[PDB]
């Protein structure tokens, strides 16, 4: 499954 | 062997054209078997490789709702890098992250990695430690400090070295049965008249998989590297993969040419003669 | 930046005259990821070609494929023209049987 | 993504281990966590897991395990003292980055009295004539401080404090009457010595 | 570290009326939240934010709205109060996994603003009989009479706040409908007390109405302020 990604 | 999955994202924003299009696309062993794209109907995450279907509602619908948020994220990170690059505010432009890990057949995290590449350009990227970040310009560097302060890379690890490789062991159970298949290639040479007396020689791969193949000249028992060319290989559309490669030779001396087709679904590398 | 896209016109299946196949045209090493990609008849677009979903690979590039049904004849020309920033001009590559 | 903690209250002894449940429901595996959150003041982090061993430890003695089968992530402290008492929280995170929080165990530890000398004194407030008030003071943690059974009277909690001279924890409950009359072992009836702050002559 | 700060720390704003929570980071985080707390319903969320220019409803995103004007904070809006908003409200930042949260703001949302009250503080002197046999002194704080209760207990000795010996009830009490009431003890030693060099002081900072505010006239304003209670230390006679 996918990762939660953390904005730049 | 050593396997892999990997998310391919995708964020490219389209000033007056609304909100930016996002795309999700995740890999097994380099198959595709799932996808999310916003531009589409009811945008929702759905599976692309048949085996994936014996997943179950929640599983969609969890991957759905996360894409969803993922997709904010990456809405929030474009307007993030105007400023941090002081750029027009009507251009459009993208961003794209490729995230997941490489386990050995022992079982053990080979590779974990999540770069990011803003305009077809690297931007930052998780170093092997898996704890530090090697910006690539200024801006990067921003990020770096800012990831560092939300402790982002223990958070990362975590997911690469357990999340990732728990859940590739699990898609490599429901799709053993068809992340096998193997399909080799049925060559032939073709020849082509030339001016100056000479000759070309196209030796063709065709119906193979996977892509993964080489083919190569051979004179009298060198493998000619010098003018032969060879494109890209491409797909035939149906799951399997053509190439060819050629060479050109003087008329009434190609016999003494072989070339050489190394796939991994032939018992051993073909040898073709004209 | 920007890069420029490669392109190949080919066929699924070995070409017949008379028979039915696969008139494919591969583009890829493109990046901004906006293209438009024409398949072309005797010099007149096709109606319906099928574009694949697009992905990118690991040097940031993106790739596409699209294709559409056709039985080639003995004088028929088929060609694929792309239009994307990176080129002032669309380019158009004609198939070739024997490429 | 959801969380529930099924005890919303847990009281211990002192010196006695604790143990704080907590269920999560979810198709996958969560983030999870567990904040403490003491008397006026926001949550603090004792302790999350991510993905990985399922034993996690945390601050001041606390630890978790993660357990996928019994979907729970239960609290632990192997030995508790009064410091601890204070509410926690069981936390959940999975679609979103938000957590969702559960409803929380409020932990009351008990001090044990080495010596209890439960008391009654009667306390006056020398700005306001006739100002009834009884201090309960120096009791059992174990034993149960009574409560009002009408209105016009009021009683308090129990509450703990603490001098910094060697142990000197002591349990308190502090009442007082708009009733013409009553006294403190009148409302106190099931203590101890009621000492008379009959002034001792000089 | 990871300071979130708060502000205000209490509110006594009345039904209509227009209410503003801020939330001030210096953590540098990109999502923050906004949480109300009640019993029986553990933290909640509210509003929560991706970065600045973000916004997005959360499990209860009715009757409240807010705004990401910047990194550094976020702010949760009631355009029109209701009683029901009535709580303990947190924000949060995070930075993808685990929150940090600020120190809270007591909000009442009352139908009326006239039975807010300050309170009536008076200190009871410990009995002879505790500091005779045991050599200790209880003084013990009671606060009666305030409304809204927002109020802070503290003890004064010699003029520095004291902490060790005392006790303070966590939860303010309801005696009346709209009075409530909050009592302190602080124990000492016999000697300490009957000391009459040292002084003692109770004191509730009581959270009320706000300059900006209106009241009627003749009976003062109800305004935040701290009422104390003394007693000094004096000999055994
Ligand atoms: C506490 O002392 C008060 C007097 O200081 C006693 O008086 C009355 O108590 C009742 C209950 O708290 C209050 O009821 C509300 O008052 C209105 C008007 O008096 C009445 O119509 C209601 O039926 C009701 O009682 C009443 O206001 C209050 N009166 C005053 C002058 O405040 C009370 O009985 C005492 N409690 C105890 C337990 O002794
Ligand atoms: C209510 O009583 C409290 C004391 O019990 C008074 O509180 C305190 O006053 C000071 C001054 O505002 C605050 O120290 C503040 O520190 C900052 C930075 O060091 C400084 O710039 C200020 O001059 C001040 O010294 C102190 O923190 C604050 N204490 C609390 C608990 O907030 C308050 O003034 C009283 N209110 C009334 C209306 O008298
Ligand atoms: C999950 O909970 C089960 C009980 O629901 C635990 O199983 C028990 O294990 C111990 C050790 O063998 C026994 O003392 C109990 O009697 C067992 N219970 C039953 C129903 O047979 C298990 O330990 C729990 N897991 C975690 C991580 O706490
Ligand atoms: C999954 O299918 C494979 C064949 O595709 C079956 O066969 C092998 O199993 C052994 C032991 O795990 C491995 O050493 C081989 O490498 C496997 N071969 C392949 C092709 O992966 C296997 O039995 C199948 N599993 C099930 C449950 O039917
Ligand atoms: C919050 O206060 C801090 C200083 O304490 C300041 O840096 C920031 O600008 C403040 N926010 C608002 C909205 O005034």
């Amino acid at each position: 499954e996918q990762y939660k990604f953390y904005s730049v | 062997g050593p396997h892999s999955l990997r998310y391919f994202v995708t964020a490219v924003s389209r000033p007056g054209l609304g909100e930016p299009r996002y795309m999700e696309v995740g890999y097994v062993d380099d198959t595709e078997f799932v996808r999310f794209d916003s531009d589409a109907e009811n945008p929702r995450y759905e599976p692309r490789a048949r085996w994936m279907e014996q997943e179950g509602p929640e599983y969609w619908e969890r991957e759905t709702q996360k894409a969803k948020g993922n997709e904010q994220s990456f809405r929030v990170s474009l307007r993030t890098l105007l400023g941090y690059y002081n750029q027009s505010a009507g251009g459009s432009h993208t961003i794209q992250v490729i995230s997941g890990c490489e386990v050995g057949s022992d079982g053990r995290l080979l590779r974990g990695y999540q770069q990011y590449a803003y305009d077809g350009c690297d931007y930052i990227a998780l170093n092997e430690d898996l704890k530090t970040w090697t910006a690539a310009d200024m801006a990067a560097l921003i990020t770096k400090h800012k990831w560092e302060q939300a402790g982002e890379a223990e958070r990362l690890r975590a997911y690469l070295e357990g999340t990732c490789v728990e859940w590739l062991r699990r898609y490599l159970k429901n799709g053993n049965a068809t992340l096998l298949r193997t399909d080799s290639p049925k060559a032939h040479v073709t020849h082509h008249s030339r001016p100056e007396d000479k000759v070309t020689l196209r030796c063709w791969a065709l119906g193979f998989y996977p892509a993964d193949i080489t083919l190569t000249w051979q004179l009298n028992g060198e493998e000619l590297i010098q003018d032969m060319e060879l494109v890209e290989t491409r797909p035939a559309g149906d799951g399997t993969f053509q190439k060819w490669a050629s060479v050109v030779v003087p008329l009434g001396k190609e016999q003494y040419y072989t070339c050489h087709v190394y796939h991994q679904g032939l018992p051993e590398p073909l040898t073709l003669r004209w | 930046i920007q890069k420029t896209p490669q392109i190949q016109v080919y066929s699924r299946h070995p070409p017949e005259n008379g028979k039915p196949n696969i008139l494919n045209c591969y583009v890829t090493q493109f990046h901004p990821p906006h293209i438009e990609i024409q398949m072309l008849k005797n010099g007149k677009k096709i109606p319906k070609v099928e574009m694949s979903d697009m992905s990118f690979s690991k040097d940031w590039s993106f790739y596409i494929l699209a294709h559409t049904e056709f039985t080639p004849t003995e004088t028929d020309t088929y060609a694929c023209r792309v239009k994307h920033d990176s080129m002032a001009e669309p380019k158009t590559v004609y198939w070739d049987r024997d490429m | 993504q959801s969380v529930t903690q099924p005890d919303a209250r847990v009281t211990v002894s002192e010196g006695a281990s604790l143990q704080l449940r907590c269920k999560y429901s979810y198709s996958a595996t969560p983030y999870l966590f567990w904040y403490v959150q003491y008397p006026r003041q926001g949550l603090q982090l004792l302790l999350k897991y991510y993905s990985g061993d399922p034993v996690v430890q945390g601050v001041n003695g606390f630890e978790a395990e993660f357990s996928k089968s019994n979907s729970s992530f239960h609290l632990r402290k192997a030995s508790v003292h009064w410091s601890d008492s204070a509410v926690y929280f069981c936390a959940v995170s999975g679609f979103a980055s938000a957590l969702t929080f559960g409803s929380g165990t409020k932990v009351i530890v008990l001090p044990y009295i080495q010596n209890p000398e439960p008391a009654v004194y009667a306390l006056k407030d020398p700005r306001s004539q006739d100002s009834t008030l009884c201090l309960f003071t120096d009791f059992d943690s174990q034993i149960n401080v009574p409560k009002t059974m009408e209105s016009g009277t009021f009683i308090t909690d129990a509450t703990v404090l603490d001098m910094k001279a060697m142990d000197s924890k002591s349990n308190g409950a502090i009442a007082w009457s708009n009733q013409t009359s009553f006294t403190c072992q009148d409302i106190f009836k099931e203590t101890n010595a009621t000492y008379p702050s009959s002034d001792v002559p000089c | 570290e990871a300071a979130v700060t708060q502000s205000p720390r209490n509110k006594v704003a009345v039904t209509g009326g227009k209410v503003t929570l801020s939330c001030n980071q210096t953590n540098n985080h990109n999502n923050m939240y906004w949480y109300r707390q009640d019993t029986g319903h553990g933290l909640r969320l509210i509003h929560y934010s991706y970065g600045a220019g973000s916004t997005e409803k959360g499990d209860i995103p009715d009757g409240y709205k807010a705004s990401r004007p910047s990194q550094e904070n976020f702010s949760l809006i009631l355009e029109l109060a209701t009683p029901s908003q009535t709580s303990v409200y947190f924000c949060a930042s995070g930075g993808g996994g685990t929150l940090y949260f600020g120190a809270g703001t007591r909000l009442s949302v009352l139908e009326d603003l006239r039975n807010v009250t300050p309170p009536k503080v008076s200190l009871f002197e410990p009995s002879k009989a505790e500091i005779a046999n045991k050599q200790k002194a209880t003084l013990v704080c009671l606060a009666r009479g305030f409304f809204p209760d927002h109020v802070e207990l503290s003890w004064w000795v010699n003029g520095k706040e004291v902490h060790s010996g005392v006790s303070t009830d966590p939860q303010a009490y309801k005696e009346s409908n709209y009075s409530y009431c909050l009592s302190s003890r602080l124990r000492v030693s016999a000697t300490f007390w009957h000391n009459p060099r040292n002084h003692f002081r109770c004191q509730v900072q009581f959270h009320g109405l706000s300059e900006e505010d209106k009241w009627p006239e003749g009976s003062p304003k109800p305004v935040t302020q701290n009422i104390s209670a003394e007693a000094w230390g004096r000999a055994d006679c």
